[PDB]
């Protein structure tokens, strides 16, 4: 099986990878206000 | 304090965002050029302020709220 | 687990450090469940 | 020398052509990945409002995007329409629409063969895969055992492809539940899709009687048990008036405390017409003003206040009870019943929930989830599931999915234009290529050798085992029947008529003519 | 986060792949009526110059034409190339250029193979299509009479699709009979190219000397 079968379209790929990447920067946004330790802030 | 860039990964709109550092010290830089300008009105010894509406009209107080409250006050810690 | 007052490993449940279970059994299961609603994602386009 | 104005333009023929091809494989290319067990949402977003939606459904996604192409917006249209007289089969019907006027441009360009011959061709294939499709139809007679185990399957196939895939067991017979309770009525409105947000996908459920959106009347009873309902259209704030234009004329103040009294009285009055009912449960259309909502509660009877057209007629067919004005002689006029009307609770929001409720034929699903998108999904989702399974009720006849349907056709219209001849029997052999052209990207989502598979599906439907599907998880020719990926004939009666409508009308396009716009 | 300067381009495999081949066929596709014998003739017009030029060539079509798709203006130096090394089947280039990418498209998509495979399969075809070429041949011997009237033919057969077409035979020995003049040299310098307006087309000669 050297031939087989192609994934023709890329966009899937890099959306899915572009989409998480967006994703994660909100959660990293956050991370400084969890537990006791954690701070607040200012909107 | 060269003014910082925005992100390249996080989207916020009509808004920017200040982290850790910068904005700890923005803080207390706003915070200091509020009291510092009423520091020379205290004490006895303290001295009387003029405060132009800038049509000319004015008061003059040493009263520090009815100071604080005629400046423009644009910073939130402020 | 992590103790702030002892500053390392300490007894939690012990030290009455305490979270309601569905604060947990809903932390996961939602994020899991938006996982695989992000994962169905294939495209984005912009619509009228 | 110029005919038209300025900021006209003029697509002839040749280019026309073009237009009317790249518009509508364009749109086809863009729902393909919409198709099928392991096929893909997409991720709709507007411009106005900062809005957005995670959808399957290939008429959401058409409808929604803005277009220019006119023989694009043709095959939107028709997404529209398959919505309408179906509900599900939107993507289906534009890729076999599409798929046809691919294989017309290879004809029209690579054959060169005139475009009504084409369409005189696409014709008789059209009526012969019609044909092959009502002599394959399993039309399911008075066995309704047989026959519930065949809707079930219609969900469980319509729901694979969507976020209801993993949960398919269980919408399948929530949606089953629902229409079956429905007893007939092929009228949506009475299954009401209440989203509340948080839980998991497995906790959405079908509520045995209804729950309502409402209230109590104020400091009343909370849970009313062994329930009588009186179900209202009257008015009540408004103050009842002859419409014409009574205008009071008080000669002097006196009169006019008398005339404020009296108008306490006309209620009174409305309110003892209405005592004189029997009935400890009062739901109205309309308000109900601050004063009638304690007349009911010193009286005991609970009242409930705004639940337009829309939610009365549900109680109605939930209770068995009549939407009643007048209540002049409430003896001709039927009451509704049911068991217990309790107030529970749903995350935040307190919902009064019916239960145990005289006749079924109204209901209400609530829906849960994770995220308001996959609440949204799932509403659409559930939509295409309980119009397949609503109009399988007024057409009961069954065709095996998963490309089987639409390879028995492929075989038929292949054998026909063995018998056919000339230069139509390649635009009838097309029409053919094109039907194939479906289970083509069903295997192309999923993964394996698309060439390969199909290939092998084609065999032994051709061979003569006339159930042969695909088994789009492990990749290989499975039997449809004893794998329960049932369809409905009117969705798939409906895909290939409107697609070869689609192709007639684009094939006979020569003139693509557009006018300054607005 | 953005890689690239302002005003760049960035076209990825499945628009690359676009590209590649919206080019080449539409580049392919302008020449298509040139082709053969009952072919037609293109007016390529410049924006400079008020200049023009009505042609059959098909180098000189695609060598003339602007274009901005990197793919075609492979296809178009393919064409020049041709023109260098030949100098006749500008066109036929082109065209098996372009038929060859339309039938990979046809195999990328609808069927899905590779792209690397599809090329370790357009090469074994190449060098068998050029072999049984070799074995179909008709090599001339020693024969200059049989040769000749060999040389003959081949020119009516290139001259018919210009409008040399219903004058072929007598462009023909024009041809024939200055190339043998030439005596086995290769180049065409020794060949004076005079055109002089005015008369028929067939009162066209050689000079003898
Ligand atoms: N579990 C399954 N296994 C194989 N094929 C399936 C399965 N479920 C559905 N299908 C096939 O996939 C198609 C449904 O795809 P879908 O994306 O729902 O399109 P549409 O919106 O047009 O209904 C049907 O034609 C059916 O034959
Ligand atoms: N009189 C003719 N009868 C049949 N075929 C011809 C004739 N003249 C030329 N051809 C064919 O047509 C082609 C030549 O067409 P042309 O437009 O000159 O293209 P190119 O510039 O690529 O040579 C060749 O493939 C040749 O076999
Ligand atoms: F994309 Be569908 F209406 F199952
Ligand atoms: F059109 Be060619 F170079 F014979
Ligand atoms: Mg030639």
């Amino acid at each position: 099986p050297s031939n087989a079968t192609f994934k023709n379209k890329e966009k899937p790929q890099e959306v899915r990878k572009a989409n998480i990447i967006a994703a994660r920067s909100v959660a990293d946004a956050i991370r400084t206000s969890l537990g006791p330790k954690g701070m607040d802030k200012m909107i | 304090q060269l003014f910082n860039n925005s992100r390249s990964d996080t989207l916020f709109l009509g808004g920017e965002k200040i982290s850790g550092d910068d904005i700890r010290n923005q803080n207390v830089l706003a915070t200091m050029a509020v009291a510092n300008v009423v520091k020379s009105s205290l004490g006895p010894v303290g001295l009387d302020k003029m405060l132009v509406d800038d049509i000319g009209d004015f008061t003059v107080t040493n009263d520090g709220a009815t100071i604080l409250s005629l400046l423009d006050v644009q910073h939130p810690a402020g | 687990g992590i103790s702030v007052r002892r500053s390392g490993t300490t007894n939690t449940y012990e030290e009455h450090i305490l979270q309601p279970v569905l604060v947990s059994t809903s932390a996961i299961t939602l994020a899991s469940e938006c996982v695989k609603s992000i994962l169905r994602i294939d495209d984005i386009a912009f619509s009228r | 020398v110029q005919i038209f104005g300025d900021q006209v333009t003029e697509e002839r023929a040749e280019n026309a052509r073009l237009s009317a091809f790249v518009g509508a494989i364009a749109v086809g290319d863009l729902v393909k990945s919409t198709l099928g067990p392991k096929g893909m949402d997409k991720l709709l977003q507007s411009a106005s409002s900062n809005t957005c939606m995670v959808t399957n459904d290939g008429a959401t996604i058409l409808k929604s995007i803005p277009l220019d192409n006119p023989a694009a917006k043709v095959l939107v249209n028709i997404s529209k329409v398959q919505d309408d007289e179906v509900g599900d089969g939107t993507t289906s019907v534009t890729v076999l629409s599409a798929e046809l006027l691919r294989e017309a441009e290879k004809l029209i360009d690579q054959s060169k063969i005139h475009p009504q011959t084409i369409i005189e061709g696409y014709r008789l294939a059209s009526a012969a895969a019609l044909d092959a499709l009502t002599k394959a139809a399993v039309d399911n007679s008075h066995d309704k055992t047989m026959f519930r185990e065949d809707l079930i399957h219609i969900a469980k196939t319509t729901l694979s492809s969507k976020i209801l895939s993993q949960d398919k067991d269980h919408f399948a017979e929530l949606a089953t539940n629902a229409i079956l309770r429905l007893k007939g009525s092929t009228n949506l409105e009475h299954i009401q899709i209440i989203k509340i947000l948080g839980g998991k996908l497995s906790d959405s459920f079908l509520d045995e009687g209804f729950i309502l959106a409402k209230k109590f009347g104020n400091n009343q009873p909370k849970r009313i048990e062994n329930a009588k309902i009186l179900i209202a259209n009257t008015t009540l704030d408004t103050d009842k008036v002859k419409i014409f234009g009574t205008k009071f004329k008080v000669d002097s103040t006196a009169k006019l405390a008398q005339l404020e009294k009296a108008e306490r009285e006309k209620m009174k009055n409305k309110i003892a017409k209405i005592s004189k009912f029997g009935i400890n449960t009062f739901i109205n259309r309309q308000l109900i003003y601050d004063y009638p909502e304690q007349l009911f509660t010193d009286l005991g009877i609970n009242s409930i206040e705004h639940a337009d057209f829309e939610g009365v007629e549900r109680l109605a067919l939930v209770t068995g009870g009549e939407v009643v004005s007048t209540f002049d002689e409430p003896s001709k006029c039927k009451l509704g019943e049911c068991d217990v009307i309790e107030e529970i609770m749903l995350g935040e929001q307190p919902f009064l929930k019916f239960s145990g409720c005289k006749a079924g034929e109204a209901c209400t699903i609530v829906l849960r989830g994770a995220t308001d998108q996959t609440l949204d999904e799932a509403e659409r989702s559930l939509h295409d599931a309980l119009s397949v399974l609503s109009q399988t009720t007024k057409e009961t006849r069954t065709v095996l999915g998963g490309g089987c349907a639409e390879m028995v056709m492929s075989k038929a219209v292949d054998t026909e234009a063995q018998n056919i001849d000339g230069k139509k029997s390649l635009a009838v052999e097309a029409f053919a290529r094109a039907l194939r052209q479906l289970p083509t990207i069903l295997a192309d989502n999923a993964g394996f050798d698309s060439s390969e598979l199909v290939s092998k599906l084609r065999s032994s439907i051709y061979n003569g085992i006339s159930t042969s599907g695909l088994d789009l998880n492990n990749g290989t020719i499975a039997d449809m029947r004893q794998l329960g990926i049932v369809e409905s004939y009117k969705l798939k009666r409906a895909v290939v008529s409107s697609a070869s409508e689609a192709a007639e009308v684009l094939l006979r396009v020569d003139n693509i003519i557009r006018a300054r716009p607005r």
